[PDB]
């Protein structure tokens, strides 16, 4: 048919940078003059409900996803032809683009917005407008994404399937593991009198993973000759 | 200008600023010194706010504080020598100095000082004599020890003995009693050299600070 | 043609559009992460001109800027043997900070840019790249590369910041610029006395107080690089496990 | 036909000639080392007459005086079974001193020796070495071998020092003879408050200021040795690698 | 001819503890006035000179020893012979004699001598007459026989050829994070608010290593027979 | 029957008799073991109604408590596959306080139960059992179990707790049953300013002391369980090894 | 014969729960008035008395048992038999069982009660009545069973014979490295200025090697079939 469609990583990316895009500007709005005050309940009708939906929402989202791929696991994956694993990898290297974008969003972009919010406020709770999408929106999100590469990976790539990745497992897992630093580096003064870095960058492995498994779906022929 | 054992006095007045920099401790905890390029002259004593000072002082902030400091000179030469002060949390503040000039032979310095049982000392060479009686001999018998096996078992002898099977070619007893004996002789002439050094100055105190 | 290809033209097709994917998939990435390491840590330091002093500021960016460079490096040149790493996470961080700064820190608070922008980063991470570059060796690298990178720091931070050094005097008192942009533009958590800059002490002689800091950030990173250097090995690992 | 000597003379002769090489390289080697860390962390209590307490001093001086000894012992025993590890460190460390302590601390900046003598070592570092001729065991030697290290440490050392231990009446106020001894001979940074030495607790119940701390001292060398002969051991590693 | 040399060996003791002993005496006589304040001119004519010429000196040097070595590696060294290698071996532990005199010099007496200078100025820059011999003469000195040692054992010994010894790597590194460590030890307090050991005993496995190539090139016959 | 047992009689009745002496002796065995070490760290909080607060307790018990209930699980359900590894650490522990609780602190000193009484582990121990039981994963143990674990600790110790945070009124000051329970019964060194309690600070918003302080402690609890896990692993080794 | 003694056990269980019962009641009586100041002279009676006693007694009752088992030691142990085997692991299972015990008494009974008296006292030097028991009594007991159980099994267990099982040796070792915690834990406060948790359940892995012999001298027969 084809290897590389693209049609799939596509339709993730605009769906992406489109709904954080709406959120910018809707806090862009709200933020200002409807979000400065928690006590108002101008609060609860344009922040608190956005908490309250996407928790759940996410995390319905995140078992959905796993379930589906699961489900629509390759039974029988040994067999997996080197047309098409190769085309398979082609998609798995596409949860990775859009891992990628969910990473910048909600790691880089939501997680440094943060800082020019904690000078603007005194906050009524740690619930800010900044809050509710960088810790309740935008890393949960990026982290169903990442479960989304890893569950794909695993049921449709023999090698994923019969393993787990120590690399992609942590890929998967170190976002449960971002709380216990970038959340409670926040209650710094209030939770301390009673009293290098562990990361995410396990992409290295499955790249490389990845990279190896396509060093072997082409010969010789391909491999020494064509890219000399 | 002065001759060695000659006993010149530095001293003056200092006040203590009042809106002290965050950068610098509170001098709270000081201490007074004379500033000068090692033992230069030795301190005989030293005295601020009224009180002898050869421990740490609290100086307020805003007040002014008097002080004096006895220097029997020592070093032939001709020295720059400051009143100084430092602070717990901040470090030296050095002062005025004046060209100070001894002249003589550090040969001729003495102090000396007196115990409390009554006797004389001459602290430029009081004790010194018993630190070397105790520890040439111990360093000399360590040295022994290694000289001992190195010629008795080689390096390269003995890695290949412990290389090959064996080692126990290279120790066993009586290597062994040689150690059980230099052991127990070596805990001997310790508590010998604790009971005779407890004999004399059977008196002692530890160090006097706060 | 080459199988599991159809043509050449697939393949070569193919190969290029993945080498795409990669590099910028790999790109944020590095850039997410290294952004909320470094921001966790170096602050603070990266958000307020009025923090960038003579001597904390000029130790800590380079001593934690180090890291992520180093393992970007690891897995560059050791994987492929492509001469960017340092630049490839440096850059991606300067981006990833310098888009926020601007539409947050400005377009959404309001604090002008001569107040908020970054730490400049990428004549060191150049440095560094070219150290590794030329000497094939990352233990060459770690130590001329890294003692590079913290010298230049300051150096290629000057261009940017000397303008808000100018003083001003203030109601019979002297300032920076700098000094007063923080103290115009106020900021609802940040009073002076948590600076965490330069305040001076009797123990500086000279005259060196950025010589000495830039000298002691190389010396240190030297070590950060080391470490995460290997970290940067971990992180590739290719290895497979059987429970969980 | 000796091969690769052409005589027996000339075996048995070099063979010679390198053991003392080795035993002299590998003086210092060690000395040097040994001598850099301890200088560095245990100091310092090691310069001043003044310095050396009842409480502090025999506590950090055995615990960091074990170390190279203890890595000392894992390459001597371990691969040569000769029982002059610790006495081989610690007497190359009290040499590197003295030495200094002579030429340097009096010689060159005419401290008097009184002031500037370093802690005695010897008897500890033979109990050491014997318990491990002893018993073959470095397991042993961690736990009663290092005890006795510790507590041998003040006995050891009161010799020398009780000397200075002397009171003396100055303006109306008790001095001991050391406390004197640094008062007089001006050290341009050396402000008593600096000392870290005993100045006293609520805690304190006896007359047991000493025992209790080379008890502790003694307790503590037991972890620090374990550590320092796994040491000595990673140390003494033939491993060759494949890329720098 | 023979293994045993040594002429080698005296000519590094004899040079070093010569010019060691000449400093030792050179800051004996210029310490002491002339060099107790830098603001003076004849600290610049005393010990300010000495700094600008051993550095630039020391750095030649050592890209010297360096450059030599390699250039005159043995281009066919897995041939070499059973006494030949002996020979080597013993010129290794030569230099590694010569490495510990450097050590000595470097990390004991100029290093704990440093000690009583703090205790005789109150410093107009890290510049003292003590740290100009410690650190950039002593030191360096004792890095760059190290650097020898290495090089040397690397271009003559089929082991130490096609390798790297972990332990020697480490012995001839090290010294370049010493600085780390004795050097901003000083800079203590003042680089402080913004706030176990690794150590060079690397030699251990250095002579270690020798050793078993001694034990090797030595046949059943010398060995047990010989030294039972 | 069956070698090297004479009967099926005498093998099923051995194996039997066996099991119950391995159950006991690796009943204590952890409870010791756990009890010293948790003693040592938790305290403290652990001993005193007016230590048991709002932030400190709920959030260290839960933190030091994780370790050798990990680590147990680590021993159990590795090799086993018995689900009752936190569990029977944690009781462990509970009755090896409690009975120390009544003989000692009250039986023979006299301070009543209601000031020395133990923090409830048990609920959480559970938790964590069965998220072990259900996945069969450590990995999803160590972060919905270790989650669990420290929201729960509060909430199951509620029941005990209340009755003493009561308010009573003296002279004419507020006091909760607990603060005076600890005033009267004189503690010959337990000055309340030790106490390491919940005191109040600025940076308080709400009316959520608590919430925050056991979700912090579930959080945190995530990474000591990874760590206590794998301990409990290396703790299981079978190696065997040449010298001493 | 048979297999399964116990015998030897409850002699240990029984001689054991009465010494700690005896003491418990003896410090009842007599920690209550006679061991309330150390500078009473029916404190040497009731006090110094047990510790100048205990720890000679200890320090042979240990060196004891340790060459008794030692000398006892079966010179061929490799030629030892399945059955004779089978039941000497039963009574390693017992020396376990008395370590179990003696570990109670000693960390948790005397430890956690040294806590209470120490809201009692004021402390007249560190020897109070508890910790007469607890550091000098029920840990050098519960320390020198642990050398019993290891020993034993090194002399009559051909895998604990030529050997060292690391876990047991450790679990043989630990107790020496309690008092640098346990201990110095108290002299915090006064021993400060001057400036995880390494742990004993060792006998994890000591069961686990147990257990592999039993799994070892059972043979399919026992094993998959009775066992299914
Ligand atoms: C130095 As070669 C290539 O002969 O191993
Ligand atoms: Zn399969
Ligand atoms: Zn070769
Ligand atoms: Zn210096
Ligand atoms: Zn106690």
């Amino acid at each position: 048919e084809s290897v590389v469609d693209l049609r799939g990583m596509w339709i993730g990316l605009v769906l992406l940078n489109v709904f954080y895009l709406i959120v910018r500007i809707y806090e862009q709005v709200f933020g200002w003059r409807a979000g400065l005050d928690s006590f108002a309940p101008e609060f609860q009708t344009y922040w608190m409900s956005i908490l309250w939906t996407e928790i759940p929402l996410e995390l319905v989202s995140g078992l959905g996803l796993a379930g589906y791929l699961w489900k629509t696991r390759d039974r029988n994956v040994d067999a997996v032809t080197p047309r098409e694993e190769m085309r398979r990898l082609v998609v798995l290297v596409q949860w990775l683009v859009v891992y990628g974008i969910a990473i910048y969003w909600g790691a880089s972009f939501f997680t440094e917005q943060d800082g020019t919010w904690h000078m603007t406020v005194i906050r009524d709770t740690d619930f800010t407008p900044s809050h509710i999408i960088e810790f309740y929106m935008s890393y949960p999100i990026y982290s169903v994404i990442a479960v989304g590469a890893f569950f794909y990976a695993k049921t449709r790539i023999p090698y994923f399937a019969h393993g787990y990745s120590l690399a992609f497992l942590i890929v998967a897992i170190g976002p449960f593991m971002i709380i216990p630093n970038v959340g409670l580096n926040e209650w710094g003064h209030t939770f301390w009198f009673m009293e290098f870095g562990w990361m995410a960058l396990g992409v290295f492995g499955v790249v490389l993973q990845i990279l190896m498994r396509i060093h072997a779906l082409v010969g010789k022929e391909g491999v020494k000759l064509l890219t000399e | 200008t002065v001759n060695v054992n000659e006993e010149m006095v530095l001293s003056g007045k200092v006040h203590v600023f009042s809106a002290w920099p965050q950068a610098v401790a509170n001098p709270r905890v000081s201490f007074l010194n004379a500033g000068e390029p090692g033992p230069v002259l030795v301190r005989t004593a030293q005295f601020i706010g009224e009180q002898f000072a050869p421990r740490s002082v609290s100086l307020e902030i805003g007040k002014d504080y008097a002080f004096s400091i006895n220097l029997r000179g020592r070093r032939a030469g001709r020295w720059h020598v400051h009143a100084q002060i430092n602070v717990e949390g901040g470090g030296p503040i050095i002062g005025p100095g004046q060209w100070i000039e001894i002249k003589g032979d550090m040969k001729d310095f003495t102090d000396p000082v007196t115990l409390l049982d009554g006797s004389t000392v001459d602290l430029e060479h009081y004790g010194i004599s018993r630190v070397y009686a105790w520890h040439l001999p111990w360093m000399a018998v360590g040295a022994a020890w290694i000289f001992f096996w190195f010629v008795r078992k080689g390096i390269i002898t003995s890695y290949i003995r412990v290389a090959e099977g064996k080692a126990d070619d290279v120790i066993g007893d009586d290597d062994r009693r040689i150690g059980a004996i230099v052991l127990a002789l070596t805990i001997l002439a310790t508590i010998v050299g604790y009971a005779v050094t407890n004999s004399t100055f059977p008196r002692t105190i530890p160090l006097q600070a706060g | 043609a080459v199988g599991p290809f159809n043509s050449v033209a697939e393949a070569a097709g193919c190969v290029q559009t993945v080498d795409w994917m990669l590099l910028v998939l790999l790109f944020f990435a590095v850039l997410g992460g290294y952004h909320v390491h470094f921001m966790l840590t170096a602050g603070d330091w990266d958000f307020w001109v009025d923090w960038k002093d003579r001597r904390m500021w000029p130790t800590v960016v380079p001593i934690l800027g180090v890291t992520f460079c180093a393992a970007s490096q690891a897995f560059w040149w050791v994987n492929f043997r492509l001469p960017f790493g340092a630049v490839f996470a440096a850059l991606g961080l300067l981006i990833g900070e310098w888009i926020n700064r601007y539409v947050n820190f400005w377009g959404w608070t309001y604090f002008p840019i001569s107040l908020v922008f970054p730490s400049a980063l990428i004549v060191p991470a150049i440095w560094l790249d070219v150290i590794l570059l030329l000497s094939g060796s990352y233990v060459i690298t770690a130590v001329v590369g890294s003692l590079g990178w913290g010298l230049l720091f300051y150096p290629n931070n000057w261009p940017a910041i000397a303008a808000f050094h100018q003083a001003t005097e203030q109601h019979g008192q002297l300032m920076t610029l700098a000094d007063l942009i923080g103290f115009h533009f106020v900021r609802t958590s940040m009073p002076e006395y948590i600076r965490m800059v330069e305040r001076g002490t009797l123990r500086t002689f000279g005259k060196d107080v950025v010589p000495v800091a830039a000298f002691f950030s190389g010396f240190v990173s030297m070590m950060v690089y080391f470490l995460w250097w290997f970290m940067g090995r971990w992180y590739s690992t290719t290895k497979v496990i059987d429970t969980i």
